[PDB]
């Protein structure tokens, strides 16, 4: 199975610089043109960068053409892109991807495509998040509050994935303040509650953040 | 600066047949291959079809696509739940030494029936409350359609200014919307009131329901 896996994400500061990685397995990446495709947080799509198998055809869009650089080192089986001098419209999930065609040497097909590394451009300071419980009220709703965290993104897993159904984890809305907030919930049967133990786990990579928070029916 | 420009919108009932074009010029889609990409909420972008009308492994042939001139066209045939996505076509353009265009992208939602919410409501933690803030959170879950109104009372006053709202993206299976509201209070403002209340107005209510709690209870 053909797996991408970039990183390298969080939060930068304008004017500063980031460089992304990519790892791919599953494929002989030796023979494959890699590109780098980015889209800001609710808008569309925008090709970055090309290049082919062996470096010797690269290719810019003109918005990064002499700020961002593009390579690759096939016996790491890894893709990269220096990005220098970052503006706020910078600020886009950078996807990695894999061409159909082996041995090409212009153009662009994206075959498979990595999940993305958000890269935030601002000038806000990294802070992880405090999470709190949204205890429970035969459907009952209960959750988690993870509040006051900069920048995006955050997950949230119940009983670390063994909990799916029901599961409502919310955009995050930047507060007046700058920082983020959000909220997930699941609904569960109430019979469900003295029986059942149920765990949010938050992971915010930018503050390098994990917490597990135990969410427990009111005493009253 | 060279665009393909789609609907911005697109919707269907289950089954329906929906279509999505991508307008070009001779530069782009009246020269060189189309390709389709999909998106579902919350992931990076599957190729759907390439090359015009190839569809990969993986993709269900009810998608396909056409090309004709300087216009392309993707069809969903028998819309599903689990195709609510984003739908960016996309080709090479040759002006300007080469360059890869995508398109402006279309959202396809389905059509469903309207579904009254349901409404919970969250007091603070008392771990919140230790650090001076209190957030009431107010859930409208499993509603369509999108549009809904949330409105705040504290022992009946109307609240306004310190609320914020997030709605999520299309149940990938039910095709309903949930929807937390979260007031934010000071400690202090907090305990100097007593009923805490969420009204929810929707098509689906023929009247506004409330959820509230008496603080401490
Ligand atoms: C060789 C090369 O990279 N040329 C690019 C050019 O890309 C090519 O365009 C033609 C159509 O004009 C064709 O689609 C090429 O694809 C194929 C082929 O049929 O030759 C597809 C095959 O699956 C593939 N074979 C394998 C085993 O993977 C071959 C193969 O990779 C090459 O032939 C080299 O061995 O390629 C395609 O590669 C590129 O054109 C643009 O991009 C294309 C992907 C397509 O969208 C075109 O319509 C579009 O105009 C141009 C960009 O200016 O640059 C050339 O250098």
């Amino acid at each position: 199975q053909v797996q991408l896996v970039e990183s390298g994400g969080g939060s930068v500061q304008p004017g500063r610089s980031l460089r992304l990685s990519c790892e791919a397995s599953g494929f002989t990446f030796e023979a494959y043109a890699m590109h780098w495709v980015r889209q800001p947080p609710g808008k569309g799509l925008e090709w970055v960068s090309s290049i082919n198998w062996n470096s010797g055809r690269i290719a810019y869009a003109d918005s990064v053409k002499g700020r961002f650089t593009i390579s690759r080192d096939n016996a790491r089986n890894s893709l990269y892109l220096q990005m220098n001098s970052l503006r706020l419209e910078d600020t886009a999930f950078y996807y990695c991807a894999k061409d159909i065609r082996r041995f090409s040497t212009g153009g662009a097909e994206f075959e498979y495509w990595g999940q993305g590394t958000l890269v935030t451009v601002s000038s806000a300071s990294t802070k992880g998040p405090s999470v709190f419980p949204l205890a429970p009220s035969g459907t009952a709703a209960l959750g988690c509050l993870v509040k006051d965290y900069f920048p995006e993104p955050v997950t949230v897993s119940w009983n670390s994935g063994a909990l799916t159904s029901g599961v409502h984890t919310f955009p995050a809305v930047l507060q007046s303040s700058g920082l983020y907030s959000l909220s997930s919930v699941v609904t569960v049967p109430s019979s469900s509650l003295g029986t059942q133990t149920y765990i949010c786990n938050v992971n915010h990579k930018p503050s390098n953040t994990k917490v597990d928070k135990r969410v427990e029916p009111k005493s009253c | 600066q060279s665009v393909l420009t789609q609907p911005p919108s697109a919707s269907g009932t289950p089954g329906q047949r929906v279509t999505i074009s991508c307008s070009g010029s001779s530069s782009n889609i009246g020269s060189n291959f189309v390709y389709w990409y999909q998106q579902l909420p919350g992931t990076a972008p599957k190729l759907l079809i390439y090359r015009n009308n190839q569809r990969p492994s993986g993709v269900p042939d009810r998608f396909s696509g056409s090309r004709s001139g300087t216009s392309a066209s993707l069809a969903i045939s028998g819309l599903r739940s689990e195709d609510e996505a984003d739908y960016y076509c996309a080709a090479w353009d040759d002006s300007l030494g080469g360059h890869y265009v995508f398109g402006t992208g279309t959202k396809v939602t389905v059509l469903r029936t309207v579904a009254a919410p349901s409404v919970f409501i969250f007091p603070p933690s008392d771990e919140q409350l230790k650090s001076g803030t209190a957030s009431v959170v107010c859930l409208l879950n499993n509603f369509y359609p999108r549009e809904a109104k949330v409105q705040w009372k504290v022992d009946n006053a109307l609240q306004s200014g310190n609320s914020q709202e997030s709605v999520t993206e299309q149940d990938s299976k039910d095709s309903t919307y949930s929807l937390s509201s979260t007031l934010t209070l000071s400690k202090a403002d907090y305990e100097k009131h007593k009923v805490y209340a969420c009204e929810v107005t929707h098509q689906g209510l023929s009247s506004p329901v409330t959820k509230s709690f008496n603080r401490g209870e």
